[PDB]
RNA sequence: GCCCGGAUAGCUCAGUCGGUAGAGCAGGGGAUUGAAAAUCCCCGUGUCCUUGGUUCGAUUCCGAGUCCGGGCACCA
RNA sequence: AAUUGAAGAGUUUGAUCAUGGCUCAGAUUGAACGCUGGCGGCAGGCCUAACACAUGCAAGUCGAACGGUAACAGGAAGAAGCUUGCUUCUUUGCUGACGAGUGGCGGACGGGUGAGUAAUGUCUGGGAAACUGCCUGAUGGAGGGGGAUAACUACUGGAAACGGUAGCUAAUACCGCAUAACGUCGCAAGACCAAAGAGGGGGACCUUCGGGCCUCUUGCCAUCGGAUGUGCCCAGAUGGGAUUAGCUAGUAGGUGGGGUAACGGCUCACCUAGGCGACGAUCCCUAGCUGGUCUGAGAGGAUGACCAGCCACACUGGAACUGAGACACGGUCCAGACUCCUACGGGAGGCAGCAGUGGGGAAUAUUGCACAAUGGGCGCAAGCCUGAUGCAGCCAUGCCGCGUGUAUGAAGAAGGCCUUCGGGUUGUAAAGUACUUUCAGCGGGGAGGAAGGGAGUAAAGUUAAUACCUUUGCUCAUUGACGUUACCCGCAGAAGAAGCACCGGCUAACUCCGUGCCAGCAGCCGCGGUAAUACGGAGGGUGCAAGCGUUAAUCGGAAUUACUGGGCGUAAAGCGCACGCAGGCGGUUUGUUAAGUCAGAUGUGAAAUCCCCGGGCUCAACCUGGGAACUGCAUCUGAUACUGGCAA
């Protein structure tokens, strides 16, 4: 498959296990899935405040 | 898995710390092969002798393993300085001495291994009194260190005088190394420094208790890298016996309930639950090394990124310096607040050492939990 | 061999058996000819207890099914003269 | 569970009172109701059909205190009841233990009611009950325990029901907190505001 | 498998032995009769099935035949010696 | 746990066998436009994986490390 | 009383109207993942590898079948000390009993899994050619003999596993013989066919003192029954593929012989050449089936996890043996692959039992306690056995209940955010003040699941008998794993307990700042090109709440597979035209038949589940009684208009 890489930024690279949710993305005619965020080999979005249950964001702890 | 180990006899940890083939294994096997005798990786052997229980572990002596050795004479309480009596000091010699100084083991016995090899009883006399020189160099005892001597594969036999040379080292063993101190009063906690996976059973964790017991099927937290999960202990062990109550002080291997292999490294910490928090950032009085401590020589700034050994792992660190000070000369004492990358159970005042360049670098202790 | 038997149902730590004919191979919940009344152990006193249809068990009774313990003791609980 | 928030910003919301803070004093005039829901209070909703539908919904809710579920619960109760869906509703929502209370005037709000049930201070039928979703069989008598009884709050929170509309379907010994909750209501006694219709169409589709 | 009912297979053993036997010499006589069917001596044909006729019905009775077999064989053994005689 | 590798600007790479980082392709700035592309006029915009060391001076020599790949080891 | 029930929206265009897909609003789940997370109740928990499995346990029991006595406890001949009856202590099955052993029974049940299976299965309804341990009804029998062998001793083989030869012995084991009928064969005559005894108590009598005799209890053998269970047979129904049209030689039938509990190409011998197929045979792929579950106004569509019935499998392939019942999960033999043991000669293994491990995977639990309850096995019973079952641990996996406080409280504060800086808003929110304590924390009380069974006693039966025995009252002693139970009472203090999604339209709820077709969002339509209600943050609001989202999946909406309930001039769609077999359909009058059709009756349609009315857990969930329902199928007696068959 050929899975889009949410959020903004990520720590993938080369190879590095993920996981793979459904979704297409309507913009990129090929790509039918995502990626879950935080979920696994990829770390979840920085200093995300809103909408943080996506994306893996732990509660802000301060 | 079967016997239950009856606590009888005191338990210690004592190790050797030699050079490179100078008969440290002969002689953690030879020890074990005279008191099963008249008495009727790092390998921990073990043998029970009437005065006292000793768990000995033989750690390989090579240069590589410079770090798990660490840990494997963290837990130690007196090492035996197993030095043969053709060479005399050494490089990995003075290198385990030295690491058995920084790790700040108590006690410590110099056996001269291979004595039979020569016939002469001054050049063996010779290097016996540089080793007690040797010793005079670290800040250890030294004059009144015991020195015992003999073969340690005639030990292997049936050779009655180096047998009985050897049965002696037992007797220098419980009179030099007093019984141990141990914490048990706070609450639990042992750090990992080896984990297996024993068919039908799981993930065994094993290592020395830093305090209190561990009563089997007490809710346990294991705490440290990537994050923290919570288990259960099912059954703790005695060098392949059963326990019941996992004092602490000694050498121990907790079967860890529906944990897997690969998701319990080496370093985490099994603390009861509410006694303990990871942190990733830390202030701390650290006390760095000069020339004369075998430490640094060169004044260094932010952005060095040295080890920070603890309870068993090291983990690099970023190093911020207080501000009125600018560079940190070697030698002097000075606090700072660190962040490693890996985050590690810890609390106020933890002892430490900042190792780096192959070579130890600065004490320190906690000052502050921050992460 | 046929027999007249509790087959232990209802809910957790609430237990309701159903007197029942069933071949004494079968399982307790498993297979059966016909349920014939039913049993209440936590029922207390109030406007039901045990209900239990006589007739039948006796066309049993002539018919060689062996009433266990409990379903016997039930027998004399709903009495012929009481 | 329960809302447990700022008990007059949704009487605000709703525009009318949902007698939330019905309390000891009679009418508020302390939180500018109706012309300010929040920030944006002065807007004029366009107020779609689905719009008044929830917003109906919700008052209902917010009156009675039951939360989503445990209310999609009642409506399915009342559809497969008999007579008419739009009077069951009501009549189930009325049936909650803490519902009479506050209307025998034990205690002042609902929720207080829903704080005295909880805590044990309610009897039923000589059988004390916890559950404020408990529903009141017609022909019960619902009570105050002597341990509980007149403490303070429910003798003052009994003093503010004297100003109150007083149901028929209900009684109060008002001598000794025995209250007697007797038929079931009849539509045309609760509401006459509240519209059931939009709630049974929310439902409905 | 280690089980100590495993005497239930000692014990089979100890009885297919001794019931293989009986079945045996059963069958054995009735082949007799066959074979006094084939020579065309209903003399020694009629011999023979009274020579076996208590023997089987002696081993259906304890269980070795289901004495359907047992009634089978008397059945149309007799119809064939009987046929010829 | 250990040994051996790979990590050079946005992408793909040349660059050494210490002397002061380039190549192509992209991207930015000014003109033009609603904003672009084309067109014109200008720019590397880089923690040479991080840190330390030996050096006057290290991408380039020697340690310790993180991330990845590969090999060996790992039954209280 | 018992289904009172069917909603639409966005998007093609400049706009419309159609057509037509896509998408959303619902319900659902054995779900996973992200964030958050207090409690209780009841359920659920390896859907992927029928992958490989360390370790423990999952099936034993009967001394009232027997010879025994290896332990243990009592008793006795005798023994040694010494307080000579207080102790030491060897013999002794002689009792209580009970390893190993023979024998009986069970081990074919209970538990698991769904690989194989498109009918050798399942469901529905009938059927005849059967058997059926245990349980039970009726009627008789139960006479008299023998020979073996395990154990056990002697010796000896093998490392173990595991025997080998030679002796001794018992029985309800084994075996003739007597004995027989409404039993088996036969037309009958006639022929033949079975077995076991043990335990309790006992007056006379009889004792070679082994006991005979009496009696109650139980087991034994035969037959006919009953019940139950199982085998078998037929019809109908029970996935997709014609880009699979022919398949079949034990094949289709017959006759005879054998074979099975029983019919039968079930199997041979010969004979006839048939049999199945367009109302889809064969071949291919997929699949356990059903009661039901989900959805739906219904018809339907998807599914069949838990619960229950059936079927299939037990490392792989095959085979039989024992038995009432297997061609057998924790049996046997054989081969194979795979693991381990060895003294290398040979042996051991089968977790799709419960836990547990590795591996796989997005993904699923304790190496728990107990037989106290229900059920099973065995036994006279006591008891034993039981990973069935009952509980407990675990996981928000689901449903349901509750809590996280209630009332008062304007300075309408601080801070935050916004502004036309006048103010607003967060906001009765907070603090303050007054009460409250559920739920957790702590300390006390405390149900119910327990019925029985044992000891004793009186009575009525039994009987030669006030003895034993069976039954019923009646007394004492008692039986709980859950379990520091539910539940109540007391203690302290608001005290320990709120998140998640969303805010352009669909869709409930808006602004400010940061960025500038970048970074990003997106279910659909789409936003972002320097004034973004659509991105990121904040403020505020909305929704839901111990959860909230996302993803996957099914149905609904979707009358977009239309049977109910669609179309085909131009939107997708009349074969280019004809002839025509099978198939479908068929004018009109009379007769008959009654196939369809309809009416009635009876049988069945397992229980649960769904629905309705009640009952019980404080409510609810859940449990539960009765009822209706199970839209079906079959036989039976009618009707005869309409259709079909036959007739004119
Ligand atoms: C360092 C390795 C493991 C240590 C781990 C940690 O150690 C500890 O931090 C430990 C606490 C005692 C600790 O501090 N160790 C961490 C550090 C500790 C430093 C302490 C003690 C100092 O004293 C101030 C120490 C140098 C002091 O000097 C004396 C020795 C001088 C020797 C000089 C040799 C020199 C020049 C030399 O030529 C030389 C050589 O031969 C070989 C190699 N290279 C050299 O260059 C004596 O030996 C004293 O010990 C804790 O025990 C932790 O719990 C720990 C176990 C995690
Ligand atoms: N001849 C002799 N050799 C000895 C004696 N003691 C030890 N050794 C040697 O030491 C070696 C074993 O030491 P080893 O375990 O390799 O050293 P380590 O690994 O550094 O402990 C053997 O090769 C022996 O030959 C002794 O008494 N006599
Ligand atoms: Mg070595
Ligand atoms: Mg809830
Ligand atoms: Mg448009
Ligand atoms: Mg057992
Ligand atoms: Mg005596
Ligand atoms: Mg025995
Ligand atoms: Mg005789
Ligand atoms: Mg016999
Ligand atoms: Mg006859
Ligand atoms: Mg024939
Ligand atoms: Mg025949
Ligand atoms: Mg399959
Ligand atoms: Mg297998
Ligand atoms: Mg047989
Ligand atoms: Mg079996
Ligand atoms: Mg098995
Ligand atoms: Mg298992
Ligand atoms: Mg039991
Ligand atoms: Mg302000
Ligand atoms: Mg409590
Ligand atoms: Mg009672
Ligand atoms: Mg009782
Ligand atoms: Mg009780
Ligand atoms: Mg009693
Ligand atoms: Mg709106
Ligand atoms: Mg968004
Ligand atoms: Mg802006
Ligand atoms: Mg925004
Ligand atoms: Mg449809
Ligand atoms: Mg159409
Ligand atoms: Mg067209
Ligand atoms: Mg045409
Ligand atoms: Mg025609
Ligand atoms: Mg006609
Ligand atoms: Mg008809
Ligand atoms: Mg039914
Ligand atoms: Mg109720
Ligand atoms: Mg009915
Ligand atoms: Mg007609
Ligand atoms: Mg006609």
């Amino acid at each position: 498959v050929t899975s889009y890489i949410g959020g903004e930024g990520h720590n993938l690279q080369e190879h590095s296990v993920i996981l793979i949710r459904g979704g297409r993305v309507k913009d990129l005619p090929g790509v039918r899935y995502h990626t879950v965020r935080g979920a696994l080999d990829c770390s979840g979005v920085k200093d995300r405040k809103q909408a943080r249950s996506k994306y893996g964001v732990k509660r802000p702890k301060a | 898995s079967k016997e239950k180990f009856e606590r009888t006899k005191p338990h210690v940890n004592v190790g050797t710390i030699g050079h490179v083939d100078h008969g440290k294994t002969t002689l953690t096997a030879a020890i074990t092969t005279v008191l099963a005798k008249t008495y009727g990786n790092t390998s921990h052997v073990e043998y029970d002798t009437p005065t006292r229980h000793y768990a000995h572990v033989d750690c390989p002596g090579h240069a590589d393993y410079v770090k798990n050795m660490i840990t494997g004479a963290a837990q130690m309480d007196g090492a035996i300085l197993v030095v043969a009596a053709t060479d005399g000091p050494m490089p990995q010699t003075r290198e385990h001495i030295l690491l058995g100084r920084q790790v700040g083991v108590p006690y410590i016995i110099v056996f001269l291994n291979k004595c039979d090899m020569v016939d002469d009883e001054e050049l063996l006399e010779l290097v016996e009194m540089e080793v007690r020189e040797l010793l005079s160099q670290y800040d250890f005892p030294g004059d009144d260190t015991p020195i015992v001597r003999g073969s340690a594969l005639k030990a292997l036999e049936g050779d009655a005088e180096w047998e009985a040379k050897i049965l002696e080292l037992a007797g220098f063993l419980d009179s030099y190394i007093p019984e141990p101190e141990r914490a048990i009063d706070k609450p639990f906690l042992l750090p990992i420094e080896d984990v297996f996976s024993i068919s039908g059973r799981g993930t065994v964790v094993t290592g020395r208790v830093e305090r209190g017991i561990i009563k089997v099927g007490e809710e346990v937290e294991i705490v440290g890298i990537k994050e923290t999960q919570k288990s259960t202990c099912t059954g703790v062990e005695m060098f392949r016996k059963l326990l019941d109550e996992g004092r602490a002080g000694e050498n121990v291997g907790v079967l860890l309930r529906g944990i897997k292999r690969e998701e319990i490294e080496r370093g985490q910490v099994l603390a009861k639950p509410g006694t303990i928090k990871p942190h990733t950032k830390f202030e701390s009085e650290v006390y760095i090394l000069s020339k004369d401590e075998g430490g640094r020589h060169t004044p260094f700034f932010k952005g060095y990124r040295p080890q920070f050994y603890f309870r068993t792992t090291d983990v690099t660190g970023t190093i911020e310096l207080p501000e009125g000070v600018e560079m940190v000369m070697p030698g002097d004492n000075i606090k700072m607040v660190v962040t490693l990358i890996h985050p590690i159970a810890m609390d106020d005042g933890l002892r430490f050492a900042i190792r780096e360049g192959g070579r130890t670098v600065g004490a320190g202790v906690v000052a502050k939990v921050l992460s | 061999m046929v027999t007249i038997r509790l087959a232990r149902h209802g809910a957790k730590k609430r237990p309701f058996y159903q007197v029942v004919v069933a071949d004494s191979r079968n399982a307790r919940n498993g297979r059966f000819i016909e349920r014939v009344g039913f049993f209440n152990p936590i029922a207390s006193e109030k406007e039901e207890g045990t209900r239990l249809d006589l007739d039948r068990i006796a066309h049993w009774v002539g018919q060689g099914a062996t009433i266990s313990d409990r379903v016997a003791a039930l027998i004399k609980e709903v009495n012929k003269a009481a | 569970a329960r809302y447990l928030g700022p008990k007059l910003k949704l009487s605000r919301r709703e525009g009318t009172d949902l007698f939330l803070k019905s309390g000891v004093r009679a009418i508020d005039t302390k939180c500018k109701i109706e012309q300010a829901p929040g920030q944006h209070g002065a807007r004029k909703p366009r107020l779609s059909d689905y719009g008044v539908q929830l917003r109906e919904k919700q008052k209902v809710r917010r009156i009675y205190g039951v939360l989503e579920r445990q209310f999609r619960n009642y409506y399915k109760e009342a559809a497969r009841l008999k007579g008419n869906t739009g009077e069951n509703l009501l009549a189930l929502l009325e049936g909650r233990l803490d519902n009479v209370v506050y209307r025998m005037g034990f205690g002042a709000t609902r929720a207080e009611a829903r704080q005295l049930v909880s805590h044990k201070a309610i009897m039923v039928n000589g059988r004390v009950v916890n559950i404020a979703s408990y529903q009141v069989s017609p022909n019960d008598v619902v009570s105050i325990r002597e341990k509980a009884k007149k403490q303070s709050r429910v003798k003052a929170a009994l003093e503010l029901a004297e100003q109150r509309e007083k149901p028929t379907w209900l009684e109060v010994d008002a001598g000794k907190m025995e209250g007697t909750f007797k038929r079931k209501p009849e539509r045309s006694d609760l509401s006459a505001d509240i519209n059931e219709h939009l709630i049974v169409e929310l439902y409905s589709k | 498998n280690i089980k100590s009912a495993k005497k239930r297979a000692i014990q089979s053993e100890k009885a297919r032995k001794h019931n293989a036997s009986r079945r045996s010499m059963m069958r054995t006589f009735i082949k007799k009769v066959y074979a006094a069917i084939e020579a065309g001596d209903k003399a020694a044909a009629q011999k023979a099935f009274n020579e076996m006729q208590p023997i089987v019905d002696r081993q259906a009775a304890k269980g070795l035949i289901h004495k359907n077999k047992a009634a089978r064989h008397k059945a149309n053994l007799t119809a064939q010696i009987n046929k010829l005689a």
